[PDB]
């Protein structure tokens, strides 16, 4: 995911003089869809577009998937919609990618659509797809019916993985089921899963952190690199979101730090003389309640210190061309990100009236709930 | 009215990097820009062109542009025109010259600017490409400023070449000035 | 029925046209109609943009009163004999600045020779009412106009011409000289019929090609406009003066032909010579001695101006959104606040707010001193419509002096909106 190494080295390659070949935007997309540098990314989309060198698929179900990590779900029609005249098939990544960036925005209906779509066109859906088929019905108040997808995983394949299983506890803690769901959770780590999916429970569950006991998740934190940013990113994402929902505030949002320590979530806050911001654009809706109460914080320590205040202090929600719209509060981490905001403080802040798609404060308007 | 007072807050920042020119300045602040949704600007993006072209990074001035173009801004004139003089002075002839097409595509006088490129070339010695620019614009129908004609003439006849003189004068008077005797003398002195 | 310029206007009578037309001279494509201000030429044709330039009038040669330039003086209708006394006069004339004397002694002569088409044509001409040249103004109209400068020249300008009637037409005069002009106020007509109408071209009779300055009939009828449809072009072959449309312009029914009289001057010399002023001249100077200057190049870019300094133009396909503001103001504007431009290095924002502030105190300050505001003069010009021609002429000279401060106090502000996006 470091992009500052793929400038450097599309700089000396330029310099050098041969032509960049094709697979190499695939990457750069792909490294800076992690960091939502979009503009960044396409870029290098368009210096293949430059280039003028015809683009495999494999450009196009990368370009998917760098435009689905942020949500930006009209970008992802019109790319769909150029690769049916460019002259490529959908293959199964590209729906994928396209249902993955449908799920963290609205639109709900259209998923099923996609995959019914999918089983018209016999796309042989994948372990991916059941999973994205699944998380359908998650970010919905439809509980109990987020559980045939979990049986056709049970029967046709092994138990699902973490992502899921940790989800589907967060879905039930998020309703009126509180004790039902412990045996669930016993479930995931009193079973016969893989090594390190046993560890894995015990870490939310009891006290578990101090100088030693917490050092043995460090293990578990460094080996999941293999991924290569894919399902590292999804994998802390869905421990936080279970994690702080029904649990503990100051245990669960803790994980980030050492995830900006290991360099997987950039850009999660923006420091500057003029602006001081927090970027969720690539983030559901719990864990932003917790960085933020640590942002408060963070910012408190400093208040006794003394320093001059941001000139506008934003909230980076949601992204895209679909920003200036007032569909914008419709979609999934809106209905939450608020919710918290609304009970912990006092609300000056709210929609930008230039741009309806984050959350500002004036100047004068922080000092008050600050004192 | 609060865009107002933050707008003008954050754009005397961006200034304050270019004048200076650390081009990385300016992007930590384009970033800061989307962050607090202070919407995307031609005159902001103005700036981050100035940086890369205070120092002569061509890509550089280049990969900003990009950017803009794909946001869909039609970028301001004076913007093209700081990228016209250093590419001139580099000798990037063709560059410059694509550059000038599309300037004509949306919508653009682009008289000021070829008299630009051809007037740096000479500075820049680079004439034979210098009088291949005129040529081209010439048969366009652009016309010429009273100095650079003479520029060409003279500095022509000083390296040697009658042919590209004799053809620049024949053309400042298809377009209406008419040669003088300073104009005489040089083509003589090839001649002699 | 159709709106147009032409139709609030009146047709003139028949007998305008036809005693040119007896004598060669042809319209084509145009007529002409009568209204308040005077005699003005219109369009009745629709014409499509053209390869080249097509003939609107023809005018011979024997029709129109010339002197050259130079100093033998060449009359070319040749209307004067040899041995008359009035070549006296026009001789002992200074060669370099006075050719408007020269001028209104030919003219008289021709109201005294028969068969001379001007004793036919005067008769159109602007009687003493309805002439707004400022040499017939009184002292009371010299004063409303406001202006120190302005209104001295005028005054030097009146003595002159009255001294000239004193030193040739004196008591011992032949009679035919005596005739021509009586009372002084008729030698005063003419000097304001010269001035008001007089044109300079350069001709070819024959072999010679000589510089002149000439008094034209029906040519005189046009208007000026900065934006010009037409032009003047001499043909030699068979002696005649052609007005012409310009290449490349689409003109439609009903429309006003126009034509540049002066270029690149100022309000002041287009009151002297002619009594009219325009509220978009785009050479105008308002003089600010004040230190600051706001940035040159950005202030093209807000207001679409495009072009080399001498020749501002607004581009109008890059104003998709159509505008208005933009005109021949803002262009004088450019030309005369005072800028800087260094290098490429982008203007501070904060920095040039200084600047937009100091130089509208300027503004302000002139406003000021003046007897009256804008709107008040508006009430004065309201409330008199049938007044003294030249006394309607001071008061426009200021309203638009005003208007045009004005309008750079409201385009200074809005640079400032625009430069922060």
């Amino acid at each position: 995911g470091l992009h500052d190494d793929a400038k450097r080295i599309l700089l000396h390659m330029n310099g050098q003089g041969l032509v960049p070949s094709s697979k190499v935007y695939t990457g750069v997309i792909e490294a800076y869809g992690q960091a939502a540098l979009y503009e960044e990314a396409v870029v290098a989309f368009n210096t293949m577009n430059e280039v003028g060198s015809r683009p495999m698929v494999e450009t196009f179900n990368s370009l998917i998937h760098a435009f689905a990590k942020g949500g930006l779900y009209k970008e992802s029609e019109a790319i769909w919609f150029r690769m049916g005249e460019v002259g490529v098939p959908r293959n199964r990544d590209s729906f994928n990618g396209m249902i993955e960036g449908y799920r963290q925005g609205g639109q709900f209906e259209e998923a099923i659509k996609a995959y019914v779509e999918m089983e018209k066109a016999r796309c042989d859906p994948d372990e991916r797809t059941l999973e994205a088929v699944l998380s359908v019905y998650c970010f919905a108040g439809l509980v109990d019916e987020s559980e045939e997808q979990f049986q056709e995983i049970k029967s046709l394949g092994i138990q699902p993985s973490i992502i899921c299983c940790c989800m589907m506890l967060a879905i039930y803690a998020k309703s009126e089921r509180w004790n039902m769901a412990h045996e669930l959770l016993n479930d995931v780590m009193t079973n016969k899963t893989s090594d390190m999916h046993q560890v894995i429970g015990q870490m939310i569950h009891g006290d578990f952190d101090d100088e030693n006991n917490w050092q043995m998740v460090e293990y578990v934190f460094d080996k999941l690199n293999s991924e290569g940013c894919g399902l590292s990113m999804r994998f802390y994402n869905t421990l936080i979101e279970a994690l702080w929902w029904l649990g503990q505030k100051e245990r669960a949002a803790r994980v980030l730090n050492e995830a900006t320590k290991r360099g997987l979530f950039p850009e999660l806050f923006r420091r500057n003389k003029l602006v001081w911001s927090v970027d969720v654009h690539r983030m559901w809706p719990g864990g932003a309640c917790t960085a933020i109460s640590v942002w408060l914080n963070d910012m408190e320590e400093l208040f006794h210190k003394g320093e001059e205040l941001p000139q506008l202090a934003s909230v980076v929600v949601v992204r895209g061309q679909t920003e200036k719209s007032s569909i914008t509060r419709d979609f999934p981490v809106a209905k939450a990100a608020y919710s918290f905001l609304k009970d912990t403080v006092s609300s000056s802040f709210c929609f930008p009236g230039w741009n309806k798609g984050r959350i500002v404060c004036q100047k004068t308007q922080l000092k008050r709930i600050f004192s | 009215g609060t865009e107002k007072v933050l707008r003008l807050v954050f754009m005397e920042e961006l200034m304050e990097r270019a004048r200076n020119a650390d081009s990385k300045g300016v992007s930590q602040v384009i970033y800061d820009m989307i962050a607090a949704g202070l919407s995307p600007g031609p005159r902001s993006f103005h700036g981050f062109v100035v940086s890369h072209v205070l120092n002569r990074d061509n890509d550089g001035a280049m990969h900003a542009l990009r950017r803009e173009l794909s946001e869909g801004l039609r970028p301001l004139h004076e913007t093209f025109l700081a990228l016209v003089r250093l590419f001139g002075a580099k000798g990037l002839a063709t560059r410059g010259l694509e550059i000038l097409a599309a300037m004509e595509k949306l919508k653009y006088d682009i008289r000021q600017a070829w008299l630009v490129l051809v007037e740096e070339l000479v500075r820049s010695n680079h004439l034979e490409d210098a009088n291949k620019v005129f040529l081209k614009g010439a048969e366009g129908g652009l016309r010429a400023t009273d100095e650079i004609y003479d520029l060409l003439i003279e500095q022509d006849c000083k390296v040697g070449d009658h042919s590209n003189a004799l053809t620049i004068a024949y053309e400042m008077e298809a377009a209406g000035r008419m040669a003088t005797t300073f104009h005489f003398n040089c083509l003589l002195s090839v001649q002699a | 029925p159709h709106d147009t310029p032409a139709s609030q206007l009146e047709l003139a009578d028949p007998d305008f046209y036809k005693i040119g037309y007896v004598r060669s001279f042809r319209a084509y494509g145009i007529e002409f109609r009568e209204g308040p201000d005077g005699y003005g030429v219109f369009a009745s044709r629709d014409v499509e943009p053209l390869r080249r330039a097509r003939v609107i009038m023809e005018i011979p040669l024997e029709l129109m009163l010339t002197i050259s330039k130079k100093l033998p003086w060449m009359f070319f209708p040749d209307i004067i004999p040899v041995g008359h006394p009035i070549f006296d006069i026009i001789n002992s004339t200074n060669p370099e600045t006075d050719s408007d004397l020269r001028l209104a002694c030919l003219l008289l002569y021709a109201f005294d020779c028969k068969d001379n088409f001007w004793q036919l044509y005067g008769d159109f001409l602007p009687s003493d009412d309805e002439c707004t040249s400022f040499l017939l103004a009184t002292e009371e109209d010299l004063l409303e106009l406001q202006d120190e400068k302005l209104a001295s020249t005028m005054r030097e300008q009146q003595q002159r011409a009255l001294e000239f009637w004193e030193k040739n037409w004196h008591s011992a005069v032949p009679l035919k000289i005596k005739r021509l002009a009586r009372d002084p106020e008729r030698f005063i007509w003419a000097m304001c019929i010269a001035q008001s109408r007089s044109i300079n071209l350069q001709m070819r009779i024959g072999a010679l090609v000589q510089d002149a300055n000439l008094l034209v009939p029906y040519a005189d009828m046009m208007n000026h406009s900065f934006q010009p449809n037409c032009f003047f072009h001499w043909r030699f072959k068979d002696r005649m003066l052609e007005v012409m449309i310009n290449a490349g312009q689409r003109i439609r029914k009903g429309d006003e032909m126009t034509v540049d009289y002066m270029a690149g001057q100022k309000n002041n010399f287009f009151m002297q010579r002619y009594g009219f002023s325009s509220p978009v001249n785009p050479w105008d100077v308002i003089h600010f001695t004040g230190d600051a200057k706001i940035h040159l190049d950005t202030f093209l870019s807000v207001f679409n101006i495009s072009g080399l300094p001498g020749e501002y133009y607004h581009n109008s396909r890059l104003s998709n959104d159509g505008d208005s503001f933009v005109d021949g103001a803002i262009i004088a504007a450019a030309r005369t606040l005072p800028t800087w431009s260094d290098g490429d290095l982008p203007p501070i924002p904060s920095l040039e707010r200084k600047a937009v502030k100091e130089l509208q105190e300027e503004c302000h300050q002139m406003l000021a001193e003046f007897p009256t505001t804008s709107d008040e003069d508006q009430k004065i010009l309201d409330s008199m419509p049938d007044c003294r021609r030249t006394l309607e002429a001071a008061i426009k000279y200021r309203l638009h002096r005003k208007l045009l401060i004005e309008k750079v106090i409201q385009a200074l502000d809005i640079y400032q909106d625009r430069i922060l996006f």
